[PDB]
């Protein structure tokens, strides 16, 4: 195939310089998990039970008893495809663009195909990191136009039926309030039996830097960051916390456990960048070339999410 | 079946493509391997 | 439908045992005895958790949504894929969340079904009635 | 009706021993008689512009623009295929001539004979005459008490 | 699925499930409802309660205004730790039960702001100052909502008698019909908490 | 110029993938199909990104300028400096990009008319504006349109 | 090929489990059957009626 | 069955033999077997038209 | 299902199966079309003829 195919064999000597996406760093190794499916949705049943009423006490003659009611919710996670198309320099005329320092037409933008598919892939893979971490699909700083996507199709940010909180606009610089409300969401997050279980905790640099704070006269040796350690350490039994720094986010933070039980990544084994077969030939020296890739399976279970968003009006 | 391993020689897209799955598969494990948190 | 929880996009937690019974999926009663009559009939129309009302046409005849004095009985159950609805006769007591007409309702209310079906303020209101979706509501009510 | 395939099931097996008068179908999407160099597009889908002229039509600005059937001076082109899943419709643009079966308006529809100029209304249907040109090649066929397709030609703007 | 139907080993599983999680409601707050508002209670017989209904026990209230004052929630707790009256069986390890909120509020440094001490630390000393310096257990349960509950783990002042019942357990009736649909029954016993008087100390925070 | 070749001293930063495709060197279109007919002819002056008019007069082979209105012939979406010549859609093939925009009045849902100097102006009509004008640099304002002929 | 019937296992009339039984001497007892499962193709069946008005 | 050939005979001619014949005739012309033709036939008719025949 | 997509081995053979039909109909009548009512022919050219024409 490598004999016949330039560009799979381009793609395949050049695909190690991809670096990895920064969206492993949020999972456990156990909380991730590939599904064989390019497009379409995966369903999982879950069983539930109630009580419909108070209990009946057994006394003389009784035949109407309380019921005990069930249920049955089913939960489809769908899977989307997506395709970009870039074009480069065809193979058989890169001679007439080799230069001294390198390969390429400055004035046109003009690239190999190794080159163009490599940054390709990492503008794909950030825009999938992005996803992963907010839920929307958008290419402006504003996050407006986003793209219609289909239903079931959530991130950690956009998650429904999950603790949310907001500090007001008078109370954005305030470290006190700010965990007041982290508190309130912590106290209000419902862990249930798998409580024993490491966190993970992602800010934006500004909360970064409030972190670093003396805890308060001020605490001379223990920081707002040991606090809050300390306090998600309370609820998850000691257990290890993860805080991490991420851009993408902005006056937000988000807290939820490292457990595969509550939440779990299924995305499809073809997610990630992959090229198509079809190349775009022409008398001329341009072609073009497709990328394919998939979106969806992030699924969590409710009340184990923590949104604090700080509001700056 | 990865393209790590050199002596693998696809014969069609499709292996390739299944490959390039596995390939991203053992990196990813790989990463988490070598992550120390 | 009778399950509106299918459409579900995430997994729910199951450790609160509290708040858990008032669901339009919660079929049957919240008290049922053994020597309770059931009938099954041939439905059109939506008639769950609402007072029907039997229609003669040649086919059988054939219950759906209504009250007053062309009152049946009540829908407690119904299976789509034989479009059957099990039917409580109003000779028979019954005690359960039913559909009223709107939030009005309140406890020791009498109340009456309407040309839909539901229950709407002039048998007994146990609860308030508590919204479920958009135009929904549920409410406890002992008919005798 | 409301879906290009029939939504409910059938109690019967085809025969397929004839093939005269078989392609009378709503499920036969695209062209009659296509030409591999046509562009198409691919849309957001509101509503259910199936074997209409799709117009675009956007929102307050959060999400992206989409196609919904009408016509008219804001007739932007027309819709030959669906796909349910991905709520996605597929366009082909004005610029490009398409000849096929469309959804003609349920009014007049025995006046429609070929050779008769037809254009898009309001709601996307073709109806016997503006600023599109549009040539009907046959006659109305009944799919339902209120559904009816006519072969037209569509051969851009006036 | 579409009918809501189960085996009857899942759906008994997950009855007994449900019963057990109302048993241990029952026995930690004294009555019996399904409703987050604590309202339409199950009327029960006299001399049947819990830890935090049991009479003649020590009630301590933290006013709205300090619902944010771990000094006087500890103030509260001071006094009714005097209060405590536990005879001649004081040299016992001592169990304390608290809502999240105040397990969060606990794990504060101790207050300008001290170090190398917490709220947690303080109150286990303050605990052991009345019980000799003995073993003190801090718990939390989501059941609880602005309570603190400190009982001393002694057979001499506090015993459970339960049934042997008070589990759940199947029923040897089963209605049965010609449809495919049949019907069982679980049985649990309530009852069985004794607790010497003025040794059980409950204090509740007031939000309005 | 498309391209301004200019020598820099030290790198800049680009780490952000979002607002980094508007910008007066993208040329091209925001979706293309591969049955996309493409004209190159020779230019005078600059009408990069602008409605190009066919003008026709030693005698030479007609060219494109900057230009619009009864005159409109395409619109020019790449440009060749060495070779002094332009890539052409013409107004018979649909075309989604960034063109230049007369002014920022030009907002979501205008209908717009290609003017004679191959700018898009707000009201027969050429375009449908899909974003706001955006000022590129001094009083370039480029706005994302969808053409679709004329009327 | 044309015409089939691919009929339940369990058409044909069976007795049921279940057994009413009272203090007196009648008892009560159920059968269960299933209908459906006729298949044709289209065109190969000819129906004359003969009306009697 | 839906989308079969149906024939009815009119009131007036019941007790026609012969009308009864065209009409079965073009029923049977009006029968589309395919392919499969080469098969065993299967005629039910009510007594007035076993005596008939 | 939902879009009509079938493999390749399946529409070539159902393409060809309609193919040969029209072929057929051709042969037997001299005419190409696609209509029961035979209208709308295929103008064909001169000395091409079938066994009804």
């Amino acid at each position: 195939l490598f004999d016949e195919n330039y560009y799979a064999k381009a793609v395949a000597n050049i695909i190690g310089e991809v670096k990895d996406p920064i969206m492993y760093k949020w999972f456990s190794p156990d909380q991730i998990e590939d599904v064989d499916l390019q497009m379409g949705y995966q369903k999982t049943v879950k069983w539930d039970a109630f009580l419909n009423a108070n209990p009946t006490t057994i006394a003389n003659e009784v035949n109407t008893i309380s019921t005990i009611g069930f249920s049955s919710e089913v939960v489809r996670l769908n899977y989307l495809k997506l395709q970009y198309k870039f074009r480069h320099l065809k193979q058989t005329s890169e001679k007439f663009y080799t230069s001294d320092s390198y390969i390429g037409d400055i004035n046109n933008n003009l690239l190999p195909f190794a080159q163009a598919y490599k940054l390709a892939s990492s503008e794909i893979i950030k825009l999938i990191n992005h996803f992963v971490l907010t839920g929307t699909v958008s290419i402006q700083k504003d996050g407006k136009n986003q793209k219609r996507l289909l239903p079931n199709m959530y991130g950690l940010l956009n998650m429904p039926e999950q603790i949310k909180e907001e500090v007001a606009s008078g109370d954005k610089d305030k470290m006190d309030k700010i965990f007041e409300k982290i508190e309130a969401g912590l106290s209000k997050l419902e862990l249930g039996d798998e409580f024993s279980t490491p966190m993970m905790v992602i800010v934006d640099p500004a909360t970064s830097l409030k972190l670093v704070k003396p805890y308060a006269a001020a605490s001379s040796c223990e920081k707002w960051e040991d606090v809050l350690i300390q306090t998600i350490k309370a609820i998850n039994n000691r257990e290890d916390v993860y805080i991490e720094t991420s851009n993408l986010l902005k006056h937000k933070i988000l807290i939820y456990p490292l457990n595969s039980e509550l939440i779990k990544f299924k995305p499809s084994k073809y997610m990630l960048p992959t090229p198509n077969e079809q190349v775009d030939k022409d008398s001329t020296d341009v072609a073009h070339s497709y990328i394919d890739f998939v979106l969806g399976g992030l699924l969590a279970t409710r009340k184990t999410i923590l949104q604090v968003n700080i509001k700056q009006s | 079946a990865s393209l790590l391993d050199s002596n693998f020689v696809p014969i069609n897209f499709t292996e390739f493509v299944q490959a390039i799955s596995n390939t991203y598969k053992q990196r990813r494990i790989q990463f988490y391997e070598n992550l120390k948190r | 439908m009778k399950n509106p929880q299918h459409d579900a996009s995430l997994l729910s937690n199951s450790n609160e045992f509290r708040d858990k019974n008032v669901e339009f999926f919660a079929s049957g009663g919240t008290r049922t005895s053994k020597f309770d009559k059931l009938e099954n009939h041939p439905f059109l129309g939506y008639p769950y958790k609402r007072g029907v009302k039997r229609v003669i046409q040649h086919y059988e005849p054939h219950v759906e949504a209504g009250g007053g004095e062309d009152l049946y009985g009540i829908c407690i159950d119904i299976d789509e894929f034989s479009k059957t609805a099990t039917i409580v006769p109003i000779t028979n007591n019954f005690e359960g969340y039913l559909v009223a007409k709107d939030s009005t309702v309140k406890v020791k209310d009498k109340l009456i079904f309407n040309k839909d079906g539901a229950l709407e303020k002039v048998a007994t209101a146990l609860t308030d009635a508590k919204q479920i979706s958009n135009e929904v509501y549920l409410v406890k009510v002992a008919v005798f | 009706a409301l879906m290009k395939n029939p939504q409910q099931d059938s109690g019967l097996l085809s025969n397929s021993i004839d093939f005269r008068d078989q392609n009378l179908i709503f499920s036969n999407s695209g062209g009659v008689c296509t030409s591999s160099k046509d562009k198409i597009e691919n849309y957001p889908a509101k509503g259910y512009p199936y074997k209409r002229g799709v117009k675009l039509s956007f929102g307050d600005g959060t999400t992206e623009l989409e196609v919904e059937a009408g016509g008219g001076d804001d007739l932007y082109g027309v819709c030959s295929d669906i796909d349910e899943f991905s709520g996605m419709a597929t366009v082909i643009p004005i610029t490009n001539n398409f000849t096929g079966y469309l959804t003609l308006k349920k009014d007049g529809q025995n006046g429609v004979n070929p050779g008769d100029k037809l254009n898009f209304n309001q709601h996307g249907e073709l109806e016997k005459v503006k600023s599109v040109n549009a040539i009907a090649l046959s006659k109305a066929h009944k799919l339902t008490e209120d559904l009816f397709i006519v072969l037209a030609s569509v051969f851009g703007n006036r």
